[PDB]
RNA sequence: AAGCUCGUAUCAGUUUUAUGAGGUAAAGCGAAUGAUUAGAGGUUCCGGGGUCGAAAUGACCUUGACCUAUUCUCAAACUUUAAAUAUGUAAGAAGUCCUUGUUACUUAAUUGAACGUGGACAUUUGAAUGAAGAGCUUUUAGUGGGCCAUUUUUGGUAAGC
RNA sequence: GAGAACAGAAAUCUCCAGUAGAACAAAAGGGUAAAAGCCCCCUUGAUUUUGAUUUUCAGUGUGAAUACAAACCAUGAAAGU
RNA sequence: GGUUGCGGCCAUAUCUACCAGAAAGCACCGUUUCCCGUCCGAUCAACUGUAGUUAAGCUGGUAAGAGCCUGACCGAGUAGUGUAGUGGGUGACCAUACGCGAAACUCAGGUGCUGCAAUCU
């Protein structure tokens, strides 16, 4: 590329160059002297991140957070990325942010933020919406993108939508691998076989889990490992240094 | 479509004027809180024991 | 310059006023320079005026 | 960092619209097992008897192990010999075959004879970094394939020499 | 045809005065949802300063 | 002109401080763009058009559809940077702070918003200088062919243009 | 720019580079890159009531426009528009 | 101190080239019954964190690199300009008095800073 080319063009924003944030969508959400709250739900590999985030020109403020790795405290230890654990996390923030406001006074209202995930019906994103709306937040929505919505008619199946909450599409799929082709069933679900959790009891585990979330949402932190300063020492072992000019002049 | 500094800077000068009248009320002393333009500067003894002044001799051309 | 000659009360020709020297008033003399003659007066002239 | 085939693209370019466009569309359907997609023309040249947006030609893309059968059966028509160049700087190759009955078919006097273009694209694993939507990135030079790396790979399996 | 000569010297005979910025500016043009509330807000606080503090 | 309500009112063809806005002079062209004068041949790479035609395998024409492989030079309708002079706003009593009243708007929330009660802040009360008073209203005359000069300029070779 | 039967100066397909050199009904100048371009999906807000404001201006008209209020709606999971 | 989520200011953060990254975290990767979307489970959807990986991604370090940004008794008080005279010159234009004051260039130095929540030898 020529010299005058790189002198000319301006870069995008750093949070735009790195592909994380869509600045067309953010301007609608933030600009709505009252702090304006927003439900940010992100789905990576092996994790669920659900945060209620306000807005400030300093840059942001987080009111509450629920993570997937806190679910083993509540009794869900397997399959953390699926639809049903996403519903349980949506229940989880709703009890959590409400207790610190003491409402558990019209409703408390939050706006859903997706990110970049494409809106398809039956997505795992809106299970976090359904959990917060059942939990007690005013999250405005319509019954389009829930699973069990027919494209033909303007109707919903509450029986199928109850099923996906309690691990229906998982535990039915355990039944098709149990009778057929164990070699597939031995590879997947291996945490279920070691803990000896059969398929029908999986619906019993999620049902006790929502009773566990409404019991104690007070979020004890993980204790920690060694310290900050012990953790700061080992991280300095890998990180290099800058070079001075006199070291670079003779080079 | 914009926002303007000078008034918000004017507000900070009112805040500083609030403190100066509070201190002078405690210990009796004049406030002298008005601003002043630049004054003609004072006398000063200047001795150049470091550096003897040099001629310029406007030759150049 | 004509507004500045009124603000220093120099209405008619051969009229004179004392002016306190600040940074603010020095620029007022800087505009009306082709019309005024000024200097620093001693104790003798102020007593005689 | 192995050297898997991403996809196999099967193309046929026909000058006219009509039966000959629709007959060859059935050929690529029964061969690839997939319903093909058609492409319309961008503009009019009039040396070719075309107009804008006429659905001039068909193509179809195959991925996975089913594409490797179509390549291995197709390249035997070329008798395990490519020509010398045939390779991009990026790393990919294609070869065009006449007489689709060479890979055998019922004769089809209604359908007839067509010449299929083939093209192969090559990539290493880790190519989702470009094609994904969130946190898009570019593949580095050490992982970009080469024209060289296609020569080493294709000489090894399918037992061919390149040529010249 | 057109010239702007002597046009500055005419306007600076009576000077250029300001529109003198009254107390209590007129609420015509202010948002009507605010005007409808602010009608009732002054009504209660005139009643509350009548009976309570007297 | 007749005056009217008051009598230091807060204003000013001005500066200063604190911030805004601008894109001409100069700089820039080995930081993009950028003309101009003249044009040599390309019969389904066009057809913009003209007359014709009992048709369309249809003729006759013109600007040409196309610059096909050319160079160097700039600008009022080119730009990264950007003076001077002119220009907007602020320099407080209708203001600042403390305490808590009103509402049918706004907030998850008497939280905000807007307007206030009560209390505190005094002549250096918030730059300089000036003020033959400041503020306001009625009503009506004449005029609505202008020319000259310095400087910045457009058209015209150049004009008491 | 590099590759593919016929296939070439220009058909379709493929990949890398690509700050807009393209397109946005039309003059010219502004504006625009997960859009204001391009391709699809659903639609009628190109609706009702009449006030306020900006431009030319005597701060009259006319045309054009901007920000709300009261109604009913369209789209979207949603904020919004 | 290292990563992750959401950001503010938007190149000191870009671009090109090589080189390193214990830990945890992100990522690549595994599969196709259900929801869904295609010509194509590649993007998108679901399922599993189980079979495998730091080769990339990203993070960091380097390059008498390109670029960018701060500094300059650098250019230069030069160019330009406000005001003044019965100043000069046939003119073109130039001196002087009171003022304001550039730019490219040159050289020196720099190569992201940081807010909230959480997790880590």
């Amino acid at each position: 590329k020529s010299s005058a080319y790189s002198s000319r063009f301006q870069t995008p924003f750093r949070r735009r160059r790195e592909g994380k944030t869509d600045y067309y969508q953010r301007k609608r959400l933030v600009t709505q002297n009252t702090p304006k709250y927003r439900l940010v739900v992100r789905f990576t590999n092996k994790d669920i991140i659900c945060q209620i985030i306000s807005s400030t020109i300093t840059g942001d403020v987080v009111l509450a957070a629920a993570y997937s790795h806190e679910l083993p405290r509540y009794g869900i230890t397997h399959g953390l990325t699926n639809w049903a654990a996403a519903y349980a996390t949506g229940l989880l923030i709703a009890r959590r942010t409400l207790q610190k406001l003491g409402l558990d006074p019209r409703p408390f209202k939050v706006f859903l933020d997706i990110g970049l995930q494409r809106t398809t019906t039956g997505a795992r994103v809106f299970g976090a919406l359904k959990g917060a709306s059942d939990g007690g937040l005013y999250v405005p929505h319509s019954e389009n993108r829930f699973p069990g919505w027919d494209f033909e008619t303007e109707e919903i199946d509450p029986e199928l939508l109850r099923s996906y909450i309690f691990g229906g599409h998982v535990s039915q799929y355990m039944e098709e691998l149990a009778d057929d082709d164990e070699e597939r069933f031995s590879e997947l679900f291996k945490g279920y076989l070691a803990d000896d959790i059969d398929a029908d009891s999986l619906e019993d585990i999620y049902t006790s889990a929502h009773e566990a979330i409404r019991a104690d949402p007070a979020f004890k932190p993980t204790e920690k490992k060694f310290t900050k300063e012990q953790y700061a020492a080992e991280s300095k072992k890998y990180r290099q240094t800058k070079l001075s000019k006199e070291e670079r002049a003779a080079r | 479509i914009k926002h303007s500094k000078c008034r918000q800077e004017f507000l900070e000068r009112v805040k500083a004027n609030a403190a100066k009248r509070a201190e002078a009320k405690a210990q009796g002393v004049a406030v002298q809180l008005k601003r002043q333009p630049a004054q003609p500067r004072e006398s000063r003894i200047v001795s150049t024991e470091g550096n003897v002044p040099q001629t310029l001799a406007p030759v150049p051309y | 310059p004509r507004k500045v000659l009124q603000l220093l009360r120099l209405t008619r020709i051969n009229s004179g006023t004392f002016v306190k020297v600040t940074k603010a008033t020095l620029e007022l003399l800087k505009l009306i320079e082709p019309y005024v003659a000024y200097g620093y007066p001693s104790y003798s002239t102020i007593r005689q005026l | 960092r192995d050297l898997k085939i991403e996809k196999l693209v099967l193309n046929i370019s026909v000058g006219e619209s009509g039966d000959r466009l629709t007959r060859a569309s059935k050929v690529l359907e029964q061969l690839s097992g997939q319903t093909p997609v058609q492409s319309k023309a961008r503009y009019t040249v009039r040396t070719f008897g075309i107009r804008r947006n006429e659905k001039i030609a068909v193509h179809v893309t195959v991925r996975g192990p089913k594409a490797e059968e179509i390549l291995e059966r197709g390249l035997k028509v070329k008798e395990y010999q490519l020509r010398d160049r045939n390779f991009s700087a990026t790393g990919n190759f294609g070869f065009g075959i006449d007489e689709h009955i060479d890979l055998g078919i019922k004769y089809d006097p209604s359908i007839g004879i067509f010449g299929m273009d083939f093209y192969v694209v090559m990539n290493r694993p880790g190519a989702r970094v470009t094609r994904r939507k969130r946190c898009k990135g570019t593949v580095g030079n050490s992982h970009k394939t080469t024209k060289e790396d296609t020569v080493s790979w294709f000489k090894q399996k399918y037992d061919a020499d390149v040529l010249d | 045809n057109h010239t702007a000569h002597n046009q500055t010297r005419k306007a600076h005979r009576n000077g250029i005065k300001k529109p003198k910025t009254y107390k209590y500016p007129s609420l015509k043009g202010v948002d009507p949802k605010f005007r409808r509330n602010h009608k009732h807000a002054l009504h209660g606080t005139a009643k509350a300063l009548a009976a309570a503090k007297k």
